[PDB]
Order: C-alpha cells, then structure tokens, then sequence
C-alpha cells in the first residue's frame, strides 16, 4: 500500500455538482443507485477515475446510455471518452451485514448507519471521494416499515411514499454543497427528544435526538448541551445554525466518537447519555464539549471544509480551540487550560517524538484514518492558540470573519486560514506558518540576570527542535512567549523599555535572543510561557522558593498549578531514579508543606486545588524521561500518594469532610468541591488501611450520583482495599446489562495494580458485559490494558505485549481502525530499555507478517521497526 | 471529526 503526498495535491480532472441516491435498503444486501452530474474541467484524454472499495457494480450509464468505455482497477472505476457535461449513472450492491470495519454503510445493533470519514463514502459507492468535490445531495431511502420506521438522511424531509409488501421511502435533500465525507444515512426504530432553539435572528430550528427506544431518561443533558452550544457560537464567534433541523443520532457500534455530518451528527452513544446514577460529572462535562465540538463543525469543517485531507487541522484543530473556548467559558477557563496541558505534555509530546511523528499539516500519509491524531487535534488547537495570543480576541475575530467571507462554500487550506488571520490582522505571520510544516517539540531554554545598577532584568531565551523520525532539518519557529514578573510583595512589575512599555508576549523567533527591560525595581520571580503559550518544553533552573511564591501569588490560577507541576517534576525524577536503585521516597518537607497550605487555603478555588491536588499521571511523569521505567514511575506515583496521604492525614480528611454535599448538582462550582473532595479520598484510600477502607466502602454505598460511587470504587482498585471485590462484584451485578456503564468498571479492572492483573483481563474477554463486536467494550478493556496500565503492559517477561499482538491478530481483520488505536503503544519502543525494546520489536515484527495485514496497521509497523 |  503506497504513500500519498500533499505536495502531489492536484486539482481534479471532473467535478461533480449534484448527486441524486436512492438505497433500497437492507442489511444482507442494498442496492445502491446514483445520479451525479458532471463536468470535466481537465483534458479530454483524462479519465474519469471514481474510488470504491467492496462494491458489487451493477452497471454504468452516461446520458442513459449503456456505458463501454470502462474498466475496474484496484479500488477504482476509470471511464473513458466522456463529454464535457453529462450524467453518470451507477447501480452497485453493498453488504451492511458482513461490514465489521464499520467503514461506509453498517449494522449498530438493529440499526443501519453510516460513517464517511475519511474515505468511506467510496465504500457505499463509486465516487469521487475527495474533499475538494463537493456536490449538492438528494437521498431517497427505501426499507421495510417494520425494521426501520425512521429514515433520517442529510437536510430536510422533501418527499415520501408507501409501497407493497410493508416497504416505505423517504427522500431528503440538504440544499448546501458537501463533500462525500460529510454524507450520512441512518435507518432504524428509535425514541426522538424534540425541542427547538431560535436563534438570534429569529430562526426556529427543529432540534432532534435519537436514541434505542428506553433511553430517552437519559437524552435532556445532551439537548441541554446543543442549545448552549449553538448560543455559545452565537455569542462568541456571530455564528448561527443555517438550516430547519439538527439531528443527532446516539448509536453504540460506533468506531469513532462522534462525527459531524451536515445537520445528522451520528455520535457515540457515551458521547449523549447521561444520567446521575449512570454518568460521572466527566461523562457530563465530555458530552458538553463532544456535543459541542461536531455543532462547531458546522462552520469550521462544513461551511467551509478542507481541500485535501493533510488539511485535516484546519478544521480540526480550529474546532478543538472552539470547544475547548466554549468549555472554558461555560464553566472553569483555568480548570480546561489545565487539562487540556496535562494532554498536550502527556500525550502529545510522547506522539511528536514517536516514529509516528508529524506536523500538523502532514506531508506523508498511507492510511488518512491513521491521522486523526493528538499531534493534528490538540496541537493543531495550540496553533490556534497562539495565533489568538499573537492577535489579541478582536484581531482574532475579524480573520475568522475574512476566513469565512473568502471562503464560505469551498474547500480550503491551512494555508488560506493562516493568510486571513495575517490580511485582517496585519500581523505579520509568515514565519509563523512554519509551526504548520514543522513536526516535534520545540525546547526553550531561558536564562535570567538582574542588575542591581541598572535595574535592568535580562532574559536570554533560546530554542531547538530535535530532529525526528521523519524529519531531519529543523529551523526555529515564531514562538509567542508570554511573561509576567513579580516582585517580592507578589506584584506584578510593569514591564517597560526605554521609557515605554512592551507588550508581554515576547516573539522568539531566532534560535537565540535577549529581551531587556528597564525600571525593574526589584529583584523578579518570573512566571514564563504563562498560560503554556507555546507548545514547547521549557527548560529553566527554577528554585523550590520561586514556584512555591508562584504557587501563592501567580496572578492566573493556571500558572499557580503549573508551578507546582514544575515543583513536583524535580521530585518525580529525583525518586524515579531512587526506586531503579531500591531506595524508597525521598521528598523534603517544604515541599509537603505547600501542597499543605493549598489544602488548608480557605481563599482557594476549590477547583484549583483539586488539580493541584491531583497528581500528573503516568504518561505526563513519562514525558520528564528520555527513557521510560514504567514500573519506576508506577511505583513512584503510588508512594508519592502514599506520603501526602501520611504526612497531610488529618488536612485530607477535614478538607473532605467540608466538601460534603448532600445535593448533586451538575454546576462548576458543586463540580469544584466534589472534584476536591475525591482528590481528597483518593490519598486517603492510601493512608491507613481501616480508616481507608471505611471511607470509601461508606462513599460507594451512600453516593448518590456515579461521580462519587466511581471514585470509591477506584480508590478501592487503586489501593487494593479489602472491600475491593465485593464492591466490584455488587458493580457487575447492578450494572452488567450496561454497556456504557460496565465500560468504566472494564477499565477499572485493566488499570488495576493488582499482580495477577492480565490474567483477570484475559478472563474478561468472556465477561457477559464484554464482546470484540464493540470498539466501545474493546477500548475498555484491552485498550486502557495497553494504553493505560503500562507497568502491567511492560511486565518484563513480555506477556502485555504477546497479549496485545493476539488481540491485534483478531482485530486487523475484523476492524482495523480499531486495531491501530490500540497498536499505539507498542510502537514507542524506542523510549524503553533495550531488553523491552527486543521484546516489542519482534511483537511487531510478528504482527508485520500477518496475512492480510491492513495498511491502518501497515503504515504504523514499519515507521516503528524502521 | 472526536475519534475517542
Ligand atoms: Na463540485
Ligand atoms: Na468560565
Ligand atoms: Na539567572
Ligand atoms: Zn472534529
């Protein structure tokens, strides 16, 4: 399978303007017929060249004429000698019953429903599957009344009919251009939530919600979350819904976590299902922001939508920045920065050194569904970002405006997206543009001096990238890096030159620069990258004294947090290298000390000390290290806990006790104490073992809401608390008939630091609740084994990475995106020691010799044995 | 586009 190249974009040779389908609908076999009009705009000798992928033709027609002039390749459909303008007519036969990829048309339970992105439409029918064509689409539907009463496809119902024996259709029609990615089609037996939203001038939109009959308990969050969505962008960016209907149908065969085809989003049903006994406040917060997220979509991604795919970010990167906007306005900005850092330091930097790295604009790409990735989504967001930081909102709001006034019903490039911001800014962003090429992670070293005559504070701030896999040149970039210094009193200190003040937001933009600035008075603690400003590793020889001051009086409550994540850093290293050595937790009691005043702070956000509070995980412990002891960190994140749990006991339970809330409320602030007093109870399940063992046994039969039962029962994992298997066993016994809900308890079980953790996985396999027919049930268990327990995934006899390899041998057969998010972390191998890096080395190398080896799993394998 |  062979690699396309985004320099070797060219425009097409045809376009198509209107496709008209009909589905005669059914699930061992359906009929598919389309009637696209075309226009060649290349050479007469040029082909027509249509993709499809599993399609049974039927037969061809140009201007209703028997077509002879055609062949069938590998994957595709050339026709020859076409006119300038014509009719195309193909009759083709797909099988929704035998699709366990879940690519194009398929089977989620008794429902039919699609999935387009990336390339799938070309598995429905012969197409131009490329996201430059797009056409105007007019979907007529036909199934028996029966199994599939509701026949739901993009845009308005215009058109319906009864047939004999028990048939009916439906023909729909979306008056707005689309690329084929964005086509669905859902048929099935459903229970619709309906409301409406007026938008700000006047539109009344039909707002629809299709859940499996009985779930409509748990739809009126979701409907919630739509209509603050649409009034968030109404508010923030000046954005209204454009058409008469939003549709949103929750399925649980799902691949993906939710997508936003034009007005019939088709969303994961974990992505829509909330209830208090069934939902954590999480859950709560995730459906806001994935609700939200496709709704943004419908301007950034549909409106104007991308002219190829290794313009992917444009959408997806601008989009992540608006939800996460949207979260951030709504509820906690300093708790979503937060988090959101947590994974951009945690996850995405493993991913920008990893033989997968790339920029966020790719230049390579085998298989695209490979490149949904944290590096195209949450740093894509970060370069968003720092164009924001660099435009200030006004400036910011105006190149969207000129974004959407150039290019409004076209396809575009993150190229045309950064140039809008540039003409209705006037910001200079040429050197910029390099942060879209340009893969890995910057490193920013700064260095400081302070002279007392002059009174004069000097930054000198250099920058690299390391070479990466797949890039070897690297060139500085415009890194916007913003600074704020405080004096001793934990003020901050005008900063000024020359007798004029400068702006806080620094353009490093060589490899090596100084920043002077005038009539700094006094001595400064600096809080440098506030707010992370730029996605880089900074490197500065911080004291403990500096980032406790910082914890105290940084003036944004992100940077009080990220003090005390560069506090806690120093330690985690220091006691990593300790456990490698057989020495037990060294931690000196200053440091004890300002995690103490953070509980004991009665002027605190609660939210804020909460994260405080919570320790980095695994994975951002992971990214301090050029190599990776998992075990070490492990080990060393538990005796941490261990500590503060001794030395804060009685601080830990006062402050959980305080938190008390009798009633449960989804609002930021019931969000805050609650999220407090968990991080609380999760110390204290590794303090004393009886006190331990009461308290959360206690928690998990009196909770009234699952935020507060999951995090006793966590504990009681995490801890190995004697209540441990009952509460576990009466969770399976209520819950086990739940999907969604045994989903949480399924990744209980593979993150849990028991010994005999993978045998008990391995059991799962045949749990009631488990099945390899769902990617929801198959994340739960084997990917968070994989992903999430990675001491039990690098057991050094090498058993987490043979299990692996025999779930990957199932699954690249049956559904192949799946089987390449889970073979993600075998391929950092290169990050463990020798003796693993064997181990996983001839795992992949098993896997590379599969029959019928998948290019999703292809492209992944040999970056990572290269 | 959420892929997990
Ligand atoms: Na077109
Ligand atoms: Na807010
Ligand atoms: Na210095
Ligand atoms: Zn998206």
């Amino acid at each position: 399978p062979q690699a396309k190249y985004r320099h070797d974009y060219r425009a097409p040779d045809y376009q198509i303007t209107d496709i008209d389908l009909t589905f005669d609908l059914d699930a061992q076999k359906t009929v598919v017929t389309a009637v696209s009009q075309a226009v060649r705009h290349g050479a007469s000798d040029a082909p027509l060249r249509l993709n499809g992928e599993d399609l049974k033709l039927v037969s061809v027609h140009i201007n209703d004429e028997p077509w002879t002039a055609w062949k069938e390749e590998e994957g595709a459909l050339v026709i020859s000698n076409l006119p300038e303008r014509f009719t195309l007519k193909i009759i083709n036969e797909i099988s929704p019953a035998a699709n366990t990829a879940l690519e194009g048309l398929y089977q989620s339970g008794d429902a039919l429903c699609t999935q387009c992105e990336a390339e799938g439409f070309r598995h429905i029918t012969y197409y131009l599957d490329r996201p430059d064509v797009l056409a105007r689409f007019t979907t007529k539907i036909i199934a028996d009344k029966i199994k599939y009463p509701f026949l739901l496809s993009n845009g308005n119902r215009v058109a319906q009919g009864e047939l004999e024996n028990g048939r009916h259709w439906v023909q729909w029609q979306d008056p707005f251009p689309k690329p084929c990615y964005l086509f669905a089609l859902v048929a099935g037996d459903f229970d619709v939530l309906r409301d409406t939203f007026t938008t700000r001038s006047g539109r009344e939109v039909a707002l629809e919600l299709y859940v499996d009959r009985g779930n409509l308990d748990r739809a009126p969050w979701a409907m919630t979350s739509l209509k603050n969505s649409m009034k968030w962008d109404e508010e923030r960016f000046g954005l209204e819904y454009d058409l008469d209907i939003y549709m949103i149908v929750a399925v649980d065969f799902f691949n993906m976590g939710a997508m936003e085809n034009k007005g019939l989003n088709i969303f994961n049903s974990k992505y829509v299902l909330a209830r208090t006994d069934t939902a954590t406040d999480k859950d709560y917060l995730d459906i806001e922001r994935v609700i939200g997220h496709e709704y943004f979509h419908n301007w950034t991604g549909n409106r104007v939508t991308c002219r190829d795919w290794f313009q992917l970010s444009l959408k997806e990167g601008l989009t992540v920045f608006r939800d996460q906007e949207f979260s951030s306005d709504l509820g906690s900005r300093a708790v979503n920065r937060i988090n959101n850092v947590r994974t951009m330091r945690g996850l995405q930097f493993a991913e920008d050194a990893s033989p997968m790295a790339h920029p966020i604009r790719p230049d390579m790409v085998i298989e695209m569904n490979n490149f949904y990735t944290l590096t195209v989504y949450e740093k894509g967001a970060e370069v968003i970002r720092m164009i924001h930081t660099l435009l200030g909102e006004e400036n910011f709001q105006k190149g969207m405006q000129l974004y959407f006034e150039r290019h409004d019903g076209s396809a575009a490039t993150c190229d045309d997206f950064v140039q809008a911001m540039e003409d209705a800014s006037n910001v200079d962003l040429s050197h910029f543009r390099r942060w879209y090429s340009q893969s890995g992670t910057p490193i920013v070293t700064v260095k400081d001096d302070y002279n007392p005559e002059t009174e004069q504070y000097t930054l000198t701030i250099s920058q690299r990238t390391p070479a990466t896999p797949d890039q070897a040149e690297k060139q500085p970039l415009h890194i916007p890096f913003a600074i704020e210094l405080y004096d001793n009193e934990g003020k901050v200190i005008p900063l000024q030159k020359g007798g004029h003040p400068v702006n806080s937001v620094l353009n490093v933009t060589q490899a090596e620069q100084t920043f002077v600035f005038d009539n700094v008075y006094f001595q400064p603690v600096p809080a440098l990258l506030c707010e992370f400003s730029a996605p880089v590793k900074l490197e500065y020889k911080w004291s403990d004294q500096q980032l406790t001051f910082l914890m105290r009086h940084a003036r944004n409550d992100f940077s009080r947090w990220d003090a005390a994540q560069s506090l806690l850093a120093t330690y985690i290293k220091l006691n990593v290298a300790r456990h490698q050595q057989g020495q037990p937790l060294s931690l000196p009691v200053h440091v004890a000390d300002a995690f103490r005043a953070v509980l004991l702070d009665e002027k605190i956000d609660p939210a804020l000390a909460a994260e405080i509070l919570t320790l980095p995980s695994v994975n951002e412990m992971a990214e301090l290290f050029d190599i990776i002891d998992p075990i070490a960190i492990a080990e060393v994140r538990e005796a941490l806990t261990r500590t503060l749990a001794t030395e804060l006991a009685d601080e830990l339970l006062a402050i959980y006790n305080a938190n008390y809330q009798s009633e449960y409320r989804v609002e930021h602030e019931d969000i805050a104490k609650r999220t407090l007093r968990n991080a609380c109870l999760r110390f204290l399940a590794f303090g004393e073992t009886h006190l331990a063992d009461v308290l959360v046994s206690k928690q998990f039969h009196e909770a009234n809401n699952m935020t507060d039962a999951l995090a006793a029962l966590s504990a009681a994992v995490a801890a190995q608390l004697p209540c441990r298997d009952a509460l576990m066993q009466e969770y399976d016994d209520k819950w086990h008939q739940n999907g969604l809900v045994m989903d949480k308890w399924f990744i209980l079980q593979a993150t849990s630091p028991a010994a005999n953790v993978l045998e008990t996985v391995r059991g799962l396999l045949q749990h009631r609740s488990f099945t390899m027919s769902n990617p929801n049930r198959i994340r739960s268990l084997i990917g968070a084994f994989a992903g999430s327990n990675p001491a039990a995934f690098h057991a050094e006899d090498g058993s987490g990475y043979l299990f692996l390899v025999e779930m990957l041998t199932d699954l690249n057969s049956r559904n192949p995106q799946v089987a390449s998010r889970l073979i993600e972390p075998l391929i950092r191998l290169k990050r463990y020691d020798a003796k693993r890096q064997e181990k996983m080395r001839a795992a992949l190398e098993q896997l590379k010799g599969l029959e019928n080896l998948s290019g999703d799993l292809y492209e992944k394998i040999t970056k990572a044995l290269a | 586009x959420v892929v997990d």
